[PDB]
RNA sequence: GCUAAACCUAGCCCCAAACCCACUCCACCUUACUACCAGACAACCUUAGCCAAACCAUUUACCCAAAUAAAGUAUAGGCGAUA
RNA sequence: GCUACCUAAGAACAGCUAAAAGAGCACACCCGUCUAUGUAGCAAAAUAGUGGGAAGAUUUAUAGGUAGAGGCGACAAACCUA
RNA sequence: CCUCCGCAUAAGCCUGCGUCAGAUUAAAACACUGAACUGACAAUUAACAGCCCAAUAUCUACAAUCAACCAACAAGUCAUUA
RNA sequence: GCCUGUUUACCAAAAACAUCACCUCUAGCAUCACCAGUAUUAGAGGCACCGCCUGCCCAGUGACACAUGUUUAACGGCCGCG
RNA sequence: UUAAUUUAUUAAUGCAAACAGUAUACCAAACCUGCAUUAAAAAUUUCGGUUGGGGCG
């Protein structure tokens, strides 16, 4: 026999199934949005079309990814656009030799950061490209504000995000009382966003995450059928009794 | 972060597939690292008055070591942002009158 | 592989410890230390090393009183239980040191040196110029590591201003800060080299394989290497 | 001091929390609701459980700092 | 080789395995630090026989007994039949409150009461 | 003529269509087929290799996006068996 | 779970000479130098003695660990379910 | 006539020479009927070994070998308190 | 061949491997075996007791000092003609 | 193995980024990253032809 569906269809209709088809439309918008990064580990073409020599014809060039490996110490902390490579590496860099395997490993420096939109100081072992990304930024909640899902490459960086979303979103009292002027000037500082609430709690969640929230959200215990039974009695006697 | 590029060349699987990869790709080279290079120095406004490195006023292009420990953490120095810039000009001209 | 150490107990006590034999294996199980496995059942003294130490609600110089000297199969040299106070604790025992004696752990350095016997204990900072000592420590408050085998023992060589530089018994200096408590005196059950073996049952009972029968080439490393004595190293932390 | 603890004998100390509790106003989404223990990350914070009726097999006596029988000096039996 | 096709009995095992398998009983008690077994009376179900005097219901059904139609005994049914007539007396005068409903029957929790219906704290 | 020869149905393979399911009560993570008690640690990783090039060290469709002609074209390839 | 090694708790060794003994003969026990029987046999490795040990480098009941780019090895390229 | 055997404990599938009918056919290296069988009848009842121990702190150096002479070395198999 | 013993389970059970005596090299030392040990110790190697003794060499290899050197009980070698 | 590609994993090295004092000069500590070298492992392989049978001639 044949299958009707093909093999990378079945995620899409576990999505479309029932637990899984409750979600928002802008959490499942964004899990299918699917967005290719930014080239780190390779210099992308300039325009779709190069004039190679040898040969005066012009061919059409395409920038592919570089598969690289996110180790869990990559989610844990804000990294980059880099991570493992696993690749394979010649002898003296000819063909005509023997093809050994080389992984290259980032550099980590434990630093130490300041978030103004959480008012908080937390360790995290950053690399260059991250705080040269900060530095162009200016500042650290401008990188991770305008950063999208695509380019912080780690969990911490989502919770991050999520929660100066519902900072912004709750308008919650940032520091404390006796001094609004400066969380008067922090909110203004970043209102070129105002995520919603309705859509900020859903930023960053995995899928088992989000299940386990909306099964959470959609618990309700069981109500007795005494109640209903009641109101049921008590709607038929007003309308045989109206009449 | 370590810039490679893939050997035997991409046979290009179209333009809107995914490209295909053979197990020959996975051969890179190195051709320039992030490292080793001549770093460059960012522009960095002061607030305070330090000592011959800065000066409350102008800006001065220090090194990056030392804006990124004794000057951000420590809040004697903001960012070169489009920002911050008018309100600063703002102040140097409302001191400096006629 | 649930290999666990019989190493389980983080207070002091007196009744000796059951102790497990190894063999070579660590946590894995291969082995990786050969000639180790097969032998008598010992049983573990909970020895303190440390000499100096104060008791409860205690500071100034105790006295002490040594009862009966014993044997430890664990080491060459043989142990000895003193008792003094209101406790008693397990240490190394020296020359010349029989049931009734007297020894004192005093820690207050004088000006002049010190004329003591060979089985009470004193800073290095009171000892005279050329002294047999033994367990001498290496941090004020760490304890003794070195020489602490069966008649092993250490003479003082010179002093400066504030070290102590001690000779090993390799021949080695070694020097070592003034506020440390070193033994005065050679450690007992002295002749152990003479200590004919006679058979293979003696090194089976101790728990020691025979070793490997294979016949290994001797490379370049065999040959008798003539060479100078190495510097003196220092433990005392400079800023 | 040459102490006698082992530190492979004694009681390992537990893995450090996730980077969703140092979020200042964020619950976290743990699995407190499915009552098994999970390999999705799921580990929260557990509060402190006692019995409230007590039980002469699951009894447990309190420290010696508040015994009623407790005195500042030592006796010797 | 040994058996696998059979099921683990209480006859494989050597002596350190008689014991903690048995053959499902239920047990009434617990051990201590002699060897011996601390039966609790209040563990033990106390089979209640009521009495079988004046008792006029045979076993077997005659085969004069007319047969009727078969219907589910629902919860609508009960509750109709039951809580049904009260709550029209009570509303065709003039004195019922949608606030409190514990008068007919029903409990807002199962921890008041001793036989709990959804825990289920009764045996059979 | 003894030994022994044939008597069709459980169905078996691929198409077109359709997306297919999982507690009657008890037992099932310890010695599964066990009712009942105090350290919560457990995944996130270039597949490799044979053969072929008369050996073999570079290389060798298998990579899961519907046909065909372009086209086995430019190209890559101890510029060679091949892709 | 047979076999190499290790770990924790146990058991075994009549009698005589016992020189104090990793002493001797010798029961049970550990291994098998030789003869004779068969090689589709009792047995995909048996039958009696002539054999060495048998108070210790001995044997064994139970439980656990060391596995192939390796385990182990009083080194036979010996063993890791015929 | 042999007993170089047997009875128990330890390990091991658990019903594997008790009765009844068939014993025409089927497995005894041939027979009776039964240690190479079909169905029905029910054995074994614990006192035997297990199923074990409420916590907080603290305490436990003068072996066994008739253990009393002597003598050692491979330095050792067993206990409590508020 | 010092001895007891063990090794090719299943054609060799031995002069074969091991054993105390000897010699060479490496290590200034706290928690997971080594070792809850301290240069009378530990690890890595060669022969294998007691009696007589081990005479020479760094041209070549390795090791140690980088001072042109030391090491052979480290790999190995100790004439021919008239 | 002193037959061939190479050090893929150590300890020593030199360079570059990472910290901190220092009067136109020196010092480079503990822990990460890349380049090239030295002793151990190794990821792979072959061992040509006639030879009045093969090697030797
Ligand atoms: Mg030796
Ligand atoms: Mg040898
Ligand atoms: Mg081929
Ligand atoms: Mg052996
Ligand atoms: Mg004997
Ligand atoms: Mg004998
Ligand atoms: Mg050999
Ligand atoms: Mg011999
Ligand atoms: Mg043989
Ligand atoms: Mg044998
Ligand atoms: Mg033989
Ligand atoms: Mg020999
Ligand atoms: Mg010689
Ligand atoms: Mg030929
Ligand atoms: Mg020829």
């Amino acid at each position: 026999p044949l299958h009707k569906y093909p093999v990378w269809l079945w995620k899409r209709l576990q999505l479309r199934e029932g637990i899984c088809s409750r979600l928002p439309g802008h959490y499942l918008r964004s899990l299918e949005e699917e967005r290719t990064p930014t080239p780190v580990h390779y210099r992308p073409h300039g325009a779709k079309f190069k004039i190679n020599p040898k040969n005066g014809q012009r061919e059409r060039v395409e920038d592919v990814p570089i598969p690289i490996y996110f180790p869990p110490e990559s989610q844990r902390g804000l990294w980059g656009g880099e991570g493992w490579i696993l690749g394979q590496i010649y002898a003296n860099n000819d063909k005509l030799s023997k093809r050994l395997k080389k992984v290259w490993k980032p550099q980590l420096f434990e630093r130490e950061f300041y978030s103004e939109i959480l008012d908080k100081k937390f360790t995290v072992t950053v690399t260059m490209r991250t705080l040269d990304l900060i530095d162009e930024a200016y500042g650290l909640d401008f990188y991770i504000l305008k950063a999208s899902g695509e380019d912080l490459c780690s969990k911490f960086g989502m919770d991050l995000k999520r929660g100066m979303l519902l900072r912004l979103a709750r308008q919650d009292p940032q520091l404390h009382p006796e001094d609004p002027e400066r969380r008067a000037a922090i909110y203004d500082k970043y209102k070129e966003f105002a995520i919603p609430e309705e859509e900020a709690e859903w930023v960053g969640l995995t899928l088992e995450e989000a299940i386990e929230k909306q099964r959470l959200l959609e618990e309700k215990d069981p109500v007795p059928l005494f109640k209903i039974y009641v109101a049921e009695l008590i709607q038929q006697l007003q309308q045989q009794a109206l009449s | 972060t370590v810039i490679v590029e893939r050997w035997w060349k991409v046979p290009l699987a179209g333009e809107g597939r995914k490209p295909r990869l053979h197990r020959r790709h996975r051969v890179y080279k190195l051709v320039e690292d992030t490292k080793h290079r001549p770093k460059e120095n960012l522009e960095l406004i002061l607030t305070q008055s330090v000592e011959n490195v800065g000066v409350r006023g102008d800006l001065v292009s220090v090194k990056k070591s030392l804006g990124r420990n004794r000057l951000l953490p420590q809040g004697l120095a903001v960012y070169a942002s489009p920002e911050n810039k008018k309100l600063f000009e703002e102040e140097k001209l409302l001191r400096q009158e006629g | 592989a649930n290999f666990v150490s019989w190493k389980s107990r983080t207070k002091y006590t007196i009744t000796p410890v059951k102790m497990r034999k190894s063999g070579g294996r660590d946590h894995t199980g291969r082995i990786r230390v050969h000639g180790i496995g097969g032998g008598h059942k010992q049983r573990y003294r909970m020895i303190d090393f440390l000499r100096f130490r104060p008791e409860e609600t205690k500071s100034g110089p105790f006295e002490e009183k040594v009862i009966q000297v014993r044997y430890d199969p664990c080491r060459s040299a043989d142990i000895a239980l003193v008792a003094g106070g209101s406790r008693k604790r397990w240490i190394i025992a020296t020359e010349n040191m029989q049931a009734g004696d007297t020894i004192l752990n005093s820690n207050h350095i004088g000006r002049m040196a010190v004329a003591a016997r060979e089985g009470d204990a004193h800073p290095l900072g009171a000892l005279p110029v050329g002294t047999l000592i033994n367990n001498v420590e290496s941090e004020p408050g760490r304890g003794a590591q070195y020489i602490r085998a069966a008649g092993t023992c250490g003479v003082l060589l010179r002093k400066v201003n504030g070290t102590a530089i001690i000779q090993l018994p390799s021949k080695r200096q070694m020097q070592v800060l003034e506020t440390c408590v070193a033994t005065v005196g050679r450690v007992s059950n002295v002749d152990h080299n003479k200590r004919v073996i006679g058979k293979a049952g003696r090194n089976r009972w101790l728990g020691k394989r025979p070793n490997s029968g294979r016949w290994h080439r001797k490379g370049g490393w065999a040959g008798r290497k003539i060479r100078p004595l190495p510097p003196m190293k220092s433990y005392v932390k400079l800023p | 001091a040459y102490e006698w603890g082992v530190r492979s004998t004694r009681k390992s100390e537990p893995p450090p929390l996730d980077r969703v509790y140092e979020i200042p106003g964020l619950e976290p989404i743990t699995f407190a609701g499915k009552m098994h223990f999970v390999p999705w990350l799921a580990r929260p914070i557990f509060p402190p459980w006692d019995r409230g009726y007590k039980d002469p097999r699951f009894y447990r006596s309190p420290p010696l700092h508040e015994h009623p029988l407790y005195k500042d000096q030592a006796c010797y039996i | 080789g040994a058996d696998r096709m059979s099921k683990w009995t209480s006859k494989r095992g050597p002596r350190s395995f008689r014991g903690r398998k048995g053959r499902g009983a239920k047990g009434i008690g617990f051990l201590t630090s002699g060897w011996r077994f601390v039966q609790i009376k209040e563990m033990v179900p106390e089979f209640v026989v009521p009495d079988l005097t004046g008792f006029k219901l045979k076993p077997y059904v005659s085969y004069l007994a007319p047969e009727s139609e078969e219907t589910p005994l629902t919860a609508a049914q009960l509750f109709s039949e039951a809580v049904a007539p009260a709550i029209e007396k009570d509303f065709k005068d003039g004195t019922f409150d949608p606030d409190n409903l514990e008068k007919y029957g029903f409990e807002p929790t199962q921890e008041g009461k001793l036989f709990q219906l959804y825990p289920r704290n009764f045996l059979r």
